């Protein structure tokens, strides 16, 4: 957890939901962050996948909206520690409904940047690469 | 704050060739992955072509694979579409799209990738 921060991080300090941290931008992104409706607990299954990591794994949405808070936020310093942290560290990945992935089109350091998909099948549920920071 | 203007266009006769370029402003241009879509009048605008950031990879939709050519300038901030060898069915408005800020990996083949579009030229192909 981050010095002057609630939210950022596994855990928590904070005593209500209201409550906000030291920087008023930082910690309202890591707040809406951590309340996403749906995220995938160490070991739970959900819409057909199961994560095998110790930490939550989230939805895209959520993680897309927590990127764009993270690089709109006023106080740069600390939103950048945040960001380098949680995107391009622990290697994480996001889920979402998507059609089935036929190949990785562009790969750059461990992670997939850009995907390509059959158009023909449905949609289904499935886990992709976390942009980096 | 962004700008994308375009720069071609118009009538060109059966078989002729014609390049669009589009010059963005406003932030680092070679982050972001940057397309270009066809709409023609009364159908959905759907995508010609997309190069990503770096250019190692770029996607074509299959009405013109092999026709049209993709390029970007990343010192000059611009990005060209090249067209040759014109069909018919083809003439349309052409849109500039960027790819919008993301956390996770998205396809150039969704409109929902690009956040900031241009207004878009037209294209005319009046010959057989
Ligand atoms: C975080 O705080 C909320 C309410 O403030 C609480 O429901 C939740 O259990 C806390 N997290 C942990 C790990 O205790």
């Amino acid at each position: 957890i981050y010095p002057g921060t609630l939210w950022c991080g596994h855990g928590n300090k904070s005593s209500g939901p209201n409550e906000l941290g030291r920087f008023k931008h930082t910690d309202a992104c890591c707040r809406t962050h951590d309340m996403c409706p749906d995220v995938m607990s160490a070991g739970e299954s959900k819409h057909g996948l199961t994560n095998t990591a110790s930490h939550t794994r989230l939805s895209c949405d959520c993680d897309d909206k927590f990127y764009d808070c993270l690089k709109n936020s006023a106080d740069t310093i600390s939103s950048y520690f945040v960001g380098k942290m949680y995107f391009n560290l622990i290697d994480t990945k996001c889920y979402k409904l998507e059609h089935p992935v036929t190949g990785c089109g562009e790969r750059t350091e461990g992670r997939c940047l850009h995907y390509t998909v059959d158009k023909s099948k449905p949609k289904v549920y499935q886990w992709f690469d976390l942009r980096k920071y | 704050q962004v700008q994308l203007v375009e720069s071609g266009g118009g009538l060109v006769q059966a078989g002729g060739s014609l390049r669009l370029s589009c010059a963005a402003s406003g932030r680092t241009f070679s982050r972001y992955a940057m397309g270009w879509f066809r709409q023609a009048p009364g159908k959905e605008r759907e995508f010609v072509s997309a190069i990503s950031g770096s250019g190692g990879f770029t996607d074509y939709a299959d009405s013109v694979k092999g026709r049209f050519t993709i390029s970007r300038d990343n010192a000059k901030s611009t990005v060209y579409l090249r067209m040759s060898s014109l069909k018919p069915e083809d003439t349309a408005v052409y849109y500039c799209a960027a790819e919008g800020s993301r956390g996770s990996s998205t396809r150039l083949d969704a409109r929902g990738t690009y956040d900031y579009w241009g207004q878009g030229t037209q294209v005319t192909v009046s010959s057989g």
